[PDB]
């Protein structure tokens, strides 16, 4: 899982070296990192039913067809707005995982891999979800490093579905 | 592999909940350890000949039978095996120190060890006699107050062991 | 696979492998990474002396003269392949072993055992060995730059699914290797075009609770048994046993001509 | 087989039943039947109460951790059995009781009393169980998945002492092992030593003389030794078992359990006077030639 | 199975050695502390109802998808399994807080459980996050400061806080 | 291994019970010895070398002829007497272990099972054991509660050898 | 199990053949050779002890790691199932001496011998080395000429160290 530890440790191992201050290094930059991670982490979660709520419609109001047409993968119905929330839920939890981990890792391990497949499988537009992680930017409130981390994941999963 | 961060990610995932305000607490005051944390690894490593071939000396002084002709560290080949063997240990057990979690000793070091040293005949309680040694000097090491930032390491120190204590129940 | 069922199975470090590859104008220190991995996966993880170290093979990769792909060929050909792997070993056992290595897969079907016992019979070690490294599977795969990796564990496009399974007898764990000549823990299942259970990393464990005598152990006995007493339902049967009881339940199943094909704690 | 005289000797019931056998991919139904089972032989068909049951034990026979054999085994060193037939019994009780739960007969000679008494001494109780459910005679006829059940019918490698014995342990379907008329006592130490047998007495119920057991000392012998020398002009001899005497009362009536030798021209006599006597004839037997 | 003071044993033994004054002297500390861990198995023991049905009862207000028809906690049958397992596990906690060694519960109860609930289907994630309910009830009903002689529980109470943690990772 | 601890469990885990009243009790009778057990461990630990050769040379003295005998078994040569020294030093480590545990356990596993075997198997007398147990019992100088357990368990293992 | 004449009976009914003239001579010549065949089986058997006791002392004076402790063959319990195991190979050797076939030997002793001895952790080859001493010996004590018609018993020495190389052979 991508992090700047376990990416430290699995090159190390795989050129069969000790850990030496390039390792050390790269752990100190981590833990420059983490509160700020953390702090985003925590306001994220405090905010997520408004966060993934207001991606949820800011989605519905840029794509009203989802609201309005008939179908498995639309959310004209109750169901297709659960899994509508549900999904933009995974996408804010996960990001919320990355700020903990101190990179992609969880996004990786957990949304990315295989999301394509999933997406056309079931007819899911990837623009619907990019609408909803541009809400999460410019509504999440951070600022600082905090900002500057979370907004690298959101467009990490921006990048990945464009 | 886990460090001291994913592994909180991975169980909360396979819960679909976000950390708790005590996990983050959590792993907040195991950020404030940071930099012992990176000592400590420092200091293993930077001594990590001397631990290792100190480790080997004792070894053979308590168990003169593994040395002798016909014994399981007798010939070059084995000797030398058997000092890569207690490097590749302690090298590994840094790796857990450096990232918080076992997982790395669990998921590379001991994985499928044991057998190996079955099927080659390896002699497993004394593979964790000489990591017990390795344990001894390394903890000195780590704990050494000179020339370093006085504080106290104990909970860091009481996890290192625990990685020693892991490698050699796993081939005891 | 994902970390569910990597972490039950002891292979998350064979799933988070990157393959690495021999790029252009490489520096000193890649190279030096490459050549270890391919001592690593060639020679099945065996610790390495530096008197075994093909100097000359070295040299040339370095200078660029030879390829990846020519240096894992240097390598498989060398007599310390031959002494670890060939002289001491069944041909069955090496087949396997140079899949393996090479391919980084189990054999997935008798023929392929038969096709290299031809091979080998028809033109020898060279001639077998090249088989694999000029193969359309090493090709596609590796080419020429990257090192082989193992790749049993990952749905493979044209495998067969016994692959997966029989991944778990050839690769052992990460702290393992082919060092002990041995015999092959595929020949029946692959002569009879068969399967067995998986049994590694933790999959082995079952529960103890009261039942597991006075040290805690359980052993898991696979056998082949037959009607030659009760009435047998299965021609394969497991039996979960004590340590106190093992003694008693071998002489039990050998009793009965029944044949014993693995036995481990449970 | 045993047919006309099954119902009486308190047989029927396991002549309509057929070995509770454990399947591969058994149905839960099939682990409750056998769990049930599995109750009812290896502790006597005592009542067990919920806060008794093997709770533990029977999540591992339902998952198959443990086949049936294993269960068996777990129940037989449980502080449940223990408590049940070792703590208050006699070792050569517990014996007899292992042969019964465990191999569904009765112990056929003193070899096996010493075989399971030093077994005991030497290695302790759990030992000595292990030595029934390994042992050749259990695997022939139960194997891995067969519950133990009571082995009436002739086999090979029988004797027929075993045959009369299982009628001194067995007493019959409504009635447990803790719940018979000897209570603790050994039920074959005598036999076993002296390698002798006993007519057999059937279960109450179907049988009016069932409570017939003869007394420590002062028993009238088996067979008739000196013919009918002392009756006179007699043809045959038979032996009765008599018991629930009372009428006379005591001291008229010392033991209310006799067993008499008479010829058969006495028989008529015999009968009527055991009926005055308010007794119940246990058993008649030929005891001369 | 070890308690605390046969671990020490059994390593000193593979090893051809007498105890150490330092671990005798561990030992002598641990017995120091031995009124402490019989109150708090003696507390745990006394409200094990309690903590399994408020544990259970939480766990399914949280994760209602195992209640509803068809989740694994459906039917009475498999609702009583579930409380039985949550039971057990605790049972086999206060076991090792009673020898002071996790043998027990390792060798015992957790070994090969994952494995168990894999094939069944039950969700080990749901087990771990009741197994962590019943760890906090725990825990506060041993260090509830009313009716019983007062002194320091810390070190008593990280250790049973590391045998609910195992009975969690063991089935996550 | 036989100790109250383990033992206790074992009891009631065959029942499927919780720890009660009775297991308490086990553990408090462990505690009030295992102080007293402890300190009779360090002091044989201690005198570990004087108890082991005393004994050693106490067999030496009753049974002369195993000093002057040629053969595999006996102690004429200084193999001999080193394996008799080595095996009184493993009985006296191992009652330290019992002491240690507080119970025959260790003794059971580690000594006494399958004894009778190897004296049989190699020609070893036990009464060449017996006798030096026989001197630790008497050369211990331990008091009290001390001394008594430490003799339960010297005793056991002459009982079990006699 | 098969002995000398059903091994030969099983392969001619598998092939609906009658016995040859040829393989009838054979068995002949077997018969002509059985009271030397009875010979050996009775004096490996009369010497057991000696044969078991002699191979295990040498084999712990080449192998003292056996018998440190840690040891695999350290602790009575281990050292009496090392001497019982080897007394089980010798026995089921002499069986296929008897027989002359080894089917009672593959059959009833090495099946799944290694497995179990990896599963254990028993050094397969100590076993093997162990073997080996006891086949010396035996064949020492078969070929003695004292007391016993003189007469070539190299035939039915071959056939026994046979035996004793499948086991030493199967164990490792
Ligand atoms: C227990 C491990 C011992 C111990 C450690 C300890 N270290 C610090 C503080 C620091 N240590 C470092 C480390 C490095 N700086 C570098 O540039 C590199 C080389 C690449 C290393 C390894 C740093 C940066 C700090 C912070 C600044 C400082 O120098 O103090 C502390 C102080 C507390 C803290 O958290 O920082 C401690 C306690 N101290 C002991 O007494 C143990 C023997
Ligand atoms: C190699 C094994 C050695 C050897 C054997 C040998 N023996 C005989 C002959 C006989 N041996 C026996 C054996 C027994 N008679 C008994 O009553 C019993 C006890 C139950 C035994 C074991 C017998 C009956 C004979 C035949 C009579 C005789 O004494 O000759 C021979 C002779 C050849 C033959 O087949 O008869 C031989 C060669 N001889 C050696 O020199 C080897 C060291
Ligand atoms: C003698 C020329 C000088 C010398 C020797 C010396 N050697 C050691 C230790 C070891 N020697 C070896 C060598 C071998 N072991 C083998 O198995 C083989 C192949 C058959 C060889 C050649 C090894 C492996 C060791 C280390 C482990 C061991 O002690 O067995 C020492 C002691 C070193 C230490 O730190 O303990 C010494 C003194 N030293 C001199 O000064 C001489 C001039
Ligand atoms: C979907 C209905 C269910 C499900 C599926 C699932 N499968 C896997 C992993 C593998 N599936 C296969 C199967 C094949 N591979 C082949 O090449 C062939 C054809 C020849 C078959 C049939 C294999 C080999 C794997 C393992 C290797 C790999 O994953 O590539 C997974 C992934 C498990 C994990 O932890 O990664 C899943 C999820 N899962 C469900 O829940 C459904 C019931
Ligand atoms: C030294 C204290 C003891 C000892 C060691 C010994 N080990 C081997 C052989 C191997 N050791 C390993 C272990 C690893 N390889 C890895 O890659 C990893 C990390 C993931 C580990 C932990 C392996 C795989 C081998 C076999 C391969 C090889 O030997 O090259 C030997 C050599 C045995 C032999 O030559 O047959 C030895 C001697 N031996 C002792 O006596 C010490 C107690
Ligand atoms: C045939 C000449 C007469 C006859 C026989 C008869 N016998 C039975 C039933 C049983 N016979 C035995 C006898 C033995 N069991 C033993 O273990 C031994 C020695 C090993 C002996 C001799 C037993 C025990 C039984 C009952 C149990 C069983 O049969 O499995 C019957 C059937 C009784 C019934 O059906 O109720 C019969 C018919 N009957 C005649 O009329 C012939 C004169
Ligand atoms: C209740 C009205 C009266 C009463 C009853 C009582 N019975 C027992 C014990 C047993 N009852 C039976 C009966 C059966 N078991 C069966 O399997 C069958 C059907 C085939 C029947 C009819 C048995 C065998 C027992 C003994 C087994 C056991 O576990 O007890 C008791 C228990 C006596 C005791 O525990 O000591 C009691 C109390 N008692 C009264 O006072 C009521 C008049
Ligand atoms: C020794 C002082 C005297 C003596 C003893 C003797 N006893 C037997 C046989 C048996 N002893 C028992 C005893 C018990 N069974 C139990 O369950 C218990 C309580 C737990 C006891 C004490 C039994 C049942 C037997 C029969 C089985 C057996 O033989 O072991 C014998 C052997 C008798 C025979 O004929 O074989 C002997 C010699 N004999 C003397 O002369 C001493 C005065
Ligand atoms: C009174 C405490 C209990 C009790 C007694 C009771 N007994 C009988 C009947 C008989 N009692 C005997 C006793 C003996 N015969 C002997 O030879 C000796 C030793 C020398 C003794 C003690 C006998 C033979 C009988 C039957 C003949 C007779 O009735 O006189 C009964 C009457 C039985 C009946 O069914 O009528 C009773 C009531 N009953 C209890 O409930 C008390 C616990
Ligand atoms: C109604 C008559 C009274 C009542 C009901 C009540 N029940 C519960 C909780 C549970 N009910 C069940 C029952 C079942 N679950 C099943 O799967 C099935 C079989 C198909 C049945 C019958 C269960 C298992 C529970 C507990 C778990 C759950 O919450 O689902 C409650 C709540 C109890 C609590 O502590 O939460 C209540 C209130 N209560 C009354 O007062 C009514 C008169
Ligand atoms: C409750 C929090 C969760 C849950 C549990 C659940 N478990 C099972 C089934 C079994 N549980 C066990 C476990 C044990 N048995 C033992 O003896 C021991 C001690 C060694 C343990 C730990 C076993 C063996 C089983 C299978 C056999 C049995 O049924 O007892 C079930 C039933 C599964 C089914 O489909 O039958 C359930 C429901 N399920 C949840 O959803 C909760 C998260
Ligand atoms: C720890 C979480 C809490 C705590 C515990 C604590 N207990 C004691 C002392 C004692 N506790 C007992 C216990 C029992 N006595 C009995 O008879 C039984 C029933 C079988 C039990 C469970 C005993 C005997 C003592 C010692 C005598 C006394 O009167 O205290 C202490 C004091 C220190 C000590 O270990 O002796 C402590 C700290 N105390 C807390 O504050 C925690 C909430
Ligand atoms: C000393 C009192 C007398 C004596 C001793 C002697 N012992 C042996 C050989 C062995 N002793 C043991 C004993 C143990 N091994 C264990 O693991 C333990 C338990 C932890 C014990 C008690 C064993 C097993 C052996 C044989 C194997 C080995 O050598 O280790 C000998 C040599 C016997 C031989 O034939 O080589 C001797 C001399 N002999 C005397 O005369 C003393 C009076
Ligand atoms: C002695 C030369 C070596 C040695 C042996 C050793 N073996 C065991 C344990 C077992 N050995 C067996 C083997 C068999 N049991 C049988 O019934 C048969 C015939 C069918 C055989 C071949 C078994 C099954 C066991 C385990 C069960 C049991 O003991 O009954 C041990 C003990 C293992 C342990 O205690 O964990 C030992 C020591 N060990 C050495 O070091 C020698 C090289």
């Amino acid at each position: 899982m991508k992090t700047p530890l376990t990416e430290a440790v699995s090159t190390a191992d795989s050129q069969g070296r000790f850990l030496s201050s390039t390792e050390l290094q790269i752990a100190f930059g981590r833990l420059r990192q983490a509160n700020a991670g953390l702090q985003a982490a925590k306001a994220l979660t405090d905010n997520a039913q408004s966060l993934v709520n207001g991606a949820a419609q800011a989605v519905y109001n840029k794509f009203p067809y989802t609201t309005q047409t008939q179908g498995n993968n639309f959310a004209a119905d109750q169901r297709g707005k659960d899994k509508c929330a549900r999904d933009i839920g995974y996408y804010l939890r996960i990001v919320t995982y990355c700020l903990v981990a101190g990179g992609t890792g969880p996004l990786d391990e957990y949304l990315i891999a295989g999301i394509d497949e999933i997406n056309r499988t079931f007819d899911l537009s990837p623009s619907w979800y990019v609408e909803a992680l541009k809400y999460i930017k410019a509504n999440h409130g951070l600022s600082g490093d905090a900002r500057d981390e979370a907004n690298s994941y959101l467009d990490y999963a921006i990048n990945a579905l464009s | 592999m886990f460090d001291v961060f994913t592994r909180v990610v991975s169980q909360a995932d396979a819960r679909g909940e976000y950390l708790s305000g005590s996990q983050l607490d959590a792993l907040s005051a195991t950020v404030a350890e940071g930099n012992k944390r990176i000592d400590s690894v420092n200091r293993i490593t930077g001594n990590a000949s001397a631990i290792v071939s100190n480790a080997a000396r004792a070894l053979f002084a308590e168990q003169p039978q593994l040395i002798q002709p016909g014994g399981n560290a007798y010939t070059s080949r084995r000797m030398a095996a058997c000092l890569r063997d207690m490097e590749i240990i302690l090298r590994y057990v840094t790796y857990a120190t450096f990232t918080g979690d076992a997982s790395v000793l669990e998921d590379r070091c001991l994985n499928g060890l044991r057998e190996t040293y079955v099927a080659l005949g390896v002699p497993g309680a004394s593979v964790a006699a000489g990591v017990q040694k390795m344990k001894e000097a390394a903890l000195d090491i780590v704990n050494d107050p000179n020339g370093i930032t006085r504080g106290d390491c104990s909970a860091i120190v009481a996890e290192i062991a625990g990685y020693f204590d892991r490698a050699a129940a796993a081939v005891a | 696979t994902s970390l569910v069922s990597a972490q039950r199975l002891g292979i998350v470090a064979v799933d988070e492998a990157i393959p690495l590859e021999l790029r252009s104008r490489s520096t000193e220190e890649e190279v030096d990474a490459v050549i270890l991995a391919v001592y690593r996966q060639v020679l099945g993880n065996d610790h390495l002396m530096s008197q075994e170290r093909l100097t000359s093979a070295e040299s040339l990769l370095r200078g660029r003269e030879i390829s990846v792909r020519d240096f894992v060929r240097a390598v498989a050909l060398s007599e310390v392949y031959r002494q670890k792997f060939f002289h001491s070993n069944p041909q069955n056992r090496f087949i396997e072993l140079n899949y393996k290595h090479l391919l980084g897969r189990a054999p997935y079907d008798q023929s392929e055992i038969a096709f290299h016992t031809d091979l080998y019979h028809q033109g020898g070690y060279e001639a077998e060995i090249n088989s694999y490294i000029d193969s359309v599977e090493y090709t596609e795969n590796f080419g020429d730059w990257v090192v082989p990796y193992f790749r049993g564990f990952a749905t493979q496009r044209n495998q067969k699914t016994v692959g997966f399974s029989r991944s778990f007898q050839v690769y052992r764990g990460y702290a393992t290797s082919d060092r002990s000549g041995s015999r092959s823990r595929l020949t029946r299942e692959l002569a009879r075009n068969t399967a067995s259970p998986v049994y590694a990393g933790s999959t082995a464990e079952s529960l103890r609770g009261t039942s597991a005598g006075s040290r805690n152990q359980m052993y898991r006995l696979q056998v082949i048994q037959g009607a030659a007493g009760t009435r047998v339902r299965r021609g394969k049967a497991e039996y979960l046993v004590s340590y106190d009881n093992l003694s008693a339940k071998l002489q039990q199943i050998n009793r009965q001509g029944d044949t014993v094909t693995m036995i481990s704690l449970a | 087989a045993i047919t006309t005289a099954a119902s009486r000797l308190g047989v029927a019931p396991y002549n309509e039943s057929r070995p509770v056998e454990l399947r591969p991919d058994f149905s839960l139904d099939d682990a409750k039947m056998v769990i049930r089972a599995v109750y009812r032989q290896v502790l006597g068909n005592d009542y067990i109460m919920d806060s008794e049951r093997l709770k533990g034990a029977e999540s591992l026979l339902t998952n198959g951790s443990i086949s049936v054999r294993e269960f068996v085994r777990t129940v037989a060193k449980s502080e449940l059995y223990k408590k049940k037939f070792l703590y208050n019994n006699f070792q050569t009780r517990v014996i007899e009781l292992n042969y019964k739960h465990l191999l569904g007969r009765a112990p056929f000679s003193e070899d096996e009393v010493i075989f399971h008494l030093d077994l005991y001494e030497n290695q302790g109780f759990d030992a000595d169980i292990d030595s029934y459910i390994d042992s050749v005679e259990y695997q022939e006829n139960f194997g891995e998945n067969i519950v133990p059940y009571y082995r009436f019918n002739n086999q090979v490698g029988d004797r027929t002492v075993g045959f009369t014995r299982m009628f001194r342990l067995y007493r019959g379907y409504a009635n447990s092992d803790r719940s018979q008329l000897e209570r603790s006592s050994s039920r074959l130490a005598t036999e076993l030593g002296q390698n002798t047998v006993s007519a057999i007495v059937g279960p109450s119920g179907s049988n009016a003389g069932w409570a017939y057991r003869p007394s420590r000392a002062g028993n009238t012998p088996a067979k008739a030794l000196g013919g009918t020398v002392p009756f006179g002009q007699a043809s045959k001899l038979f032996r009765v078992e008599i018991t629930a005497i009372s009428a006379p009362g005591y001291p008229k009536v010392r033991r209310s359990n006799k067993a008499v030798i008479v010829p058969f021209e006495q028989l008529n006599q015999t009968l009527q006077q055991i009926n005055r006597l308010g007794g119940k004839v246990a058993s008649i037997t030929p005891a001369s030639l």
